[PDB]
RNA sequence: CCGACUUACCAACCCGAUGCAAACUGCGAAUACCGGAGAAUGUUAUCACGGGAGACACACGGCGGGUGCUAACGUCCGUC
RNA sequence: UCCUCCUAAAGAGUAACGGAGGAGCACGAAGGUUGGCUAAUCCUGGUCGGACAUCAGGAGGUUAGUGCAAUGGCAUAAGCCAGCUUGACUGCGAGCGUGACGGCGCGAGCAGGUGCGAAAGCAGGUCAUAGUGAUCCGGUGGUUCUGAAUGGAAGGGCCAUC
RNA sequence: UGCCUGGCGGCCGUAGCGCGGUGGUCCCACCUGACCCCAUGCCGAACUCAGAAGUGAAACGCCGUAGCGCCGAUGGUAGUGUGGGGUCUCCCCAUGCGAGAGUAGGGAACUGCCAGGCAU
C-alpha cells in the first residue's frame, strides 16, 4: 500500500441495537451505533424479527395506550 | 483476515466432503473483488467524479480507477480517452474486510430487501452484482454526500462452474433463495 | 436484372475472354445448360432466357441460376469523339468460356426439361447442349 | 504554414545560432535546449530568438 | 501467460546479442534456484556454467534463494570463466529486470574480472 | 419479485455445395533480368576518352495490353 | 509540381483528355533512450445503462493500431504507457542507389562534444514513401579573407540564415 | 550408459490445435508472508522481497488417439519459350519447361550443448 497517497485505515467497533458488537477495521473515522446486523435479519434464519425490538413503534403504542 | 482465517478452517472441508474434490486447493477461494461505478455524466460535469471518486475511497478503503472511454460511441457522446468510470480491485485481507463488511452490515442494510439472485454467474461461477443505492455502507455520512450513486459488485472467483461457485457462496452463508 | 448489389470500382478493363471453364458439371439440380461456345452473356440474355425457361416448366420444379453478370461494360454515347476519359457503364456482363453450365434444372421430366431448355438457348447468343448430372 | 522559423541562439555568445519552426499560437513560453555549440565545442544553453 | 510474458521481454536483447557475435552471460530466476550459463556466440555450445543446483555450491548456501546465493553463483561462475579464458562477455539478463539476484549476480561478477 | 413455453414470420454469424476480380492472394510457371564458372565461335563484336554528325513527324505485321464497339489502313504503350 | 495503387506483360523503366485517391503539413513531443504493456469483434453476467459507455470472465488472434491518402511493413512491434532527456549534435565520410544534367537518396566507420542504460549498446529526427522552388537581386548575424597611394572605412568574399 | 527435469540453441506446422491419461525424490509450477530492497495511474494480480506448510489442481512436461490444422506424390489438365499452321475476339501441331487445385498416402516432430535427479 502506498502510504502518504492512501487514506487513514484502522481499528473501529460497531455495535447493534440487540447489544451483538462487531469488531472491525474499516475507515468510518470514528465507532458508530447500527441499528440491524447480520444476524438480526429475517432473512438469515429471521425468526425473531425486528418487531421486537423497539423504537418509535413503543412511543406509538404507549402513548395510544389501547389494546 | 477475520473471515479468510474463517474460510481455511470449515469451508475448505466443507467442500471438500461434498463435492469429491481431490486436492485441498480444488477448493475454490475468491481471489479478487472489483468494485466498479461508472458515472456515465462526467461530460456534463467532470467535477461530479472526482466526488464520486471520494465516496468510492470512503465506502473501500483504496483510491479508484479513473477508466478512460477506450473508444469513441456516438450513441452516448463520448470521445476515447474520457474519464467515464471508477474502479477498484481489492485482493487478501482488505478484500476479506470488505467481504466481511458488505454481506454482516451492508446486504442486511438494502432497501425493498429480499435476498440476492442467485443465476447472475456468466456461466463460469463468477459473481456480479449491482447495489441500487449507495448510503447503505455506514463509511460515507448521511447527509453529507450529494447524490444517492449505486455500483456494481463482481465477485472474481477461481471456481471453473457456478455449480462450485454456489457452494462457496453458500458456505459463506451468503443470500441466496 | 442481375446485377451486383454494389461494386469495389465502377468501371473495369476489357480483358480477354481465353480458356476454358470452371463449373462443368451439374452441382445443383439434375439437367442442365452447357455452353459450347465462348462469348459474354449479358443481364438482360440471361434474365429474357430465364423467364422463358421458368415459364416453359409451367413453374414446377425448381431452377438454378448459375451465371452472374459482374462485369461493367462502357459505352459512348452516339456523335462523341475519341478519348475525353472512359464511356459510362451501361449494362453488365458474363464471361462465358466453352463448358460452362449455365442454367441447372430439377423437379420435372426429362423430356420437359430438354423442351424447356431448347426455347432458353434460343435467347442466348453461344451455341449450348443439354446435359444431366453424373456420378463422379 | 502555421508554424514559423524561429532562430535559437547560443548563450556563450559566439553568435552561433540554430533554425527550427514553432507554433506559436499554443505553448507561447520560449524554447530552450542543451545543444552543441561548434565555435566553443561544448553544450550551452540555446535561448529563442528573432 | 507468465513464461511466454518473460520470453517477450528478454527476446529483443537476445536477438542484439546474437547480431553483436558477443559471449552472453545468461542468467535464470526461479523461486527455489538461479542459474547462469556462458554462452558461445554461436549460441549452441555453452563454455562454462555455474548453479546453486550444485553439490560444491549448496553446502555454504544456508539458503538457495537469496542474494547471497546470487553472489556466490556470480563469484563462482566468474572464476571459472576467468580459468578457461573468458575476459569479455555481454549481460543477458533474459527477460529480468537487473534489480536483485540478476543485479546481485552481475555485481558478484565484476569484482572477480568479467568485463560488461 | 426474478419466470416457463410455443407457432408455417423475419432472420445475422456459422457450416456444406457453387462461381467472379486490373486496383483480391494462404499458391504459382514458362520466359526475361542480374551474377559466377567452362568450352567453342565471332575481323574487339566491350568499355573509356576525344573530332564530326544526323535524328527527336514514324508506318504496318506478329505477340502482351489500355482506350474504342476485342470497330477502323483508329488511338496509346511494351516487345520482336 | 509532388505522393500511393492499377494499366505495367513475376528485375528496372514504360503512354493515353486511361481507372481510383491524396499532398503544399504536423510534432520540443507525436523526437532519443530505458523499462513496462498488447488489440478488433462477439458471447455470458453486472446500478442508472438501453444494440452500443465503465466492470468480470470467456471465445478469438491482429480480422486492430499507425497524426493525415494508398501500397509495402510492423509482436524483437514500427502499435500503447511512464521515467529521464535533446543525437531534431558539429566537421567529415569507405561504398552504393537514382537521374541527360541541375540534383536527389542510403550509408557503416572516424573526430569532437553529449543524452539514456548496470552494461552489451542505441541515438546525425519522426514505420517508409508527398508536405515543395534553381539562379539573379537584396536583408540579418558572424568572420584568422580582401580593402584601388598608406592606415582605416564603404563595398565585396566565406560561413550561418531570411 | 538408461530414464526424468531445467536452461541456451538448431529447425520453423509431418513440429501447431483438440480429446484422454499421467508426474512431485530432485527439478518445475502453483504456493506462504511482506516494515523492508523494489512496484502498482489503485491493487504484492503482474513486478519485488522473506521463505518452503501444502499441492501437482491449473500450468508445464510426457504418453496415447486423426476431429481438424499441416505436408503430399504418380498421372492428367491449365499455362507457356522457340518454330510452324487454322475456320484467327480464339485455338492447333512439333519440341522444351510444366503448374494450381484435387487424389492415393504421410503425419501426434526430429535434433545439439550444458546442468541436475534417479538407476546401473
Ligand atoms: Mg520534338
Ligand atoms: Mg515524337
Ligand atoms: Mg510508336
Ligand atoms: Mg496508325
Ligand atoms: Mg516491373
Ligand atoms: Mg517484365
Ligand atoms: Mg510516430
Ligand atoms: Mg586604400
Ligand atoms: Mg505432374
Ligand atoms: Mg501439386
Ligand atoms: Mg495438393
Ligand atoms: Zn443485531
Amino acid at each position: 500500500m502506498k502510504k502518504d497517497i492512501h487514506p487513514k485505515y484502522e481499528e473501529i467497533t460497531a455495535s447493534c441495537s440487540c447489544g451483538n458488537v462487531m469488531k472491525i477495521r474499516s475507515t468510518v473515522g470514528h465507532d458508530l451505533n447500527l441499528d440491524v446486523c447480520s444476524k438480526c435479519h429475517p432473512f438469515f434464519t429471521g425468526k425473531q424479527r425486528d418487531v421486537a425490538t423497539g423504537g418509535r413503534v413503543d412511543r406509538f403504542n404507549k402513548r395510544f395506550n389501547i389494546p | 483476515a477475520k473471515l479468510h482465517d474463517y474460510y481455511k478452517d470449515e469451508v475448505v472441508k466443507k467442500l471438500m466432503t461434498e463435492f469429491n474434490y481431490n486436492s485441498v486447493m480444488q477448493v475454490p477461494r475468491v481471489e479478487k473483488i472489483t468494485l466498479n461505478m461508472g458515472v456515465g455524466e462526467a461530460i456534463a460535469d467532470k467535477k461530479l467524479l472526482d466526488n464520486a471518486a471520494a465516496d468510492l475511497a470512503a465506502i473501500s478503503g483504496q483510491k479508484p480507477l479513473i477508466t478512460k472511454a477506450r473508444k469513441s460511441v456516438a450513441g452516448f457522446k463520448i470521445r476515447q480517452g474520457y474519464p467515464i468510470g471508477c474502479k477498484v480491485t481489492l485482493r487478501g485481507e482488505r478484500m476479506w474486510e470488505f467481504f466481511e463488511r458488505l454481506i454482516t452490515i451492508a446486504v442486511p442494510r438494502i432497501r425493498d430487501f429480499r435476498g440476492l439472485s442467485a443465476k447472475s454467474f456468466d456461466g463460469r461461477g463468477n459473481y456480479s452484482m449491482g447495489v441500487r443505492e449507495q448510503i447503505i455502507f455506514p463509511e460515507i455520512d448521511y447527509d453529507k454526500v450529494d447524490r444517492v450513486r449505486g455500483l456494481d459488485i463482481t465477485i472474481t472467483t477461481t471456481a471453473k462452474s457456478d455449480e462450485e461457485g454456489r457452494a462457496l457462496l453458500a458456505a459463506f452463508d451468503f443470500p441466496f433463495r | 436484372m442481375l446485377q451486383p448489389k454494389r461494386t469495389k470500382f465502377r468501371k473495369m478493363h476489357k480483358g480477354r475472354n481465353r480458356g476454358l471453364a470452371q463449373g462443368t458439371d451439374v452441382s445443383f439440380g439434375s439437367f442442365g445448360l452447357k455452353a459450347v461456345g465462348r462469348g459474354r452473356l449479358t443481364a438482360r440474355q440471361i434474365e429474357a432466357a430465364r423467364r422463358a425457361m421458368t415459364r416453359a416448366v409451367k413453374r414446377q420444379g425448381k431452377i438454378w441460376i448459375r451465371v452472374f453478370p459482374d462485369k461493367p461494360i462502357t459505352e459512348k454515347p452516339l456523335a462523341v469523339r475519341m478519348g475525353k476519359g472512359k464511356g459510362n457503364v451501361e449494362y453488365w456482363v458474363a464471361l462465358i468460356q466453352p463448358g460452362k453450365v449455365l442454367y441447372e434444372m430439377d423437379g420435372v421430366p426429362e423430356e420437359l426439361a430438354r423442351e424447356a431448355f431448347k426455347l432458353a438457348a434460343a435467347k442466348l447468343p453461344i451455341k449450348t447442349t443439354f446435359v444431366t448430372k453424373t456420378v463422379m | 504554414g502555421i508554424r514559423e522559423k524561429i532562430k535559437l541562439v547560443s548563450s556563450a555568445g559566439t553568435g552561433h545560432f540554430y533554425t527550427t519552426t514553432k507554433n506559436k499560437r499554443t505553448k507561447p513560453e520560449k524554447l530552450e535546449l542543451k545543444k552543441f555549440d561548434p565555435v566553443v565545442r561544448q553544450h550551452v544553453i540555446y535561448k529563442e530568438a528573432k | 501467460d507468465k513464461k511466454s510474458a518473460r520470453i517477450r521481454r528478454a527476446t529483443r536483447a537476445r536477438r542484439k546479442l546474437q547480431e553483436l557475435g558477443a559471449t552472453r552471460l545468461v542468467v535464470h530466476r526461479t523461486p527455489r534456484h538461479i542459474y547462469a550459463q556462458v554462452i558461445a556466440p554461436n549460441g549452441s555450445e555453452v563454455l562454462v556454467a555455474a548453479s546453486t543446483v550444485e553439490k560444491a555450491i549448496a553446502e555454504q548456501l544456508k539458503y538457495t534463494g537469496n542474494k547471497d546465493a546470487a553472489a556466490a553463483v556470480g563469484k563462482a561462475v566468474a572464476e571459472r570463466a576467468l580459468e578457461k579464458g573468458i575476459k569479455d562477455v555481454s549481460f543477458d539478463r533474459s527477460g529480468f529486470q537487473y534489480h536483485g539476484r540478476v543485479q546481485a549476480l552481475a555485481d558478484a561478477a565484476r569484482e572477480a574480472g568479467l568485463q560488461f
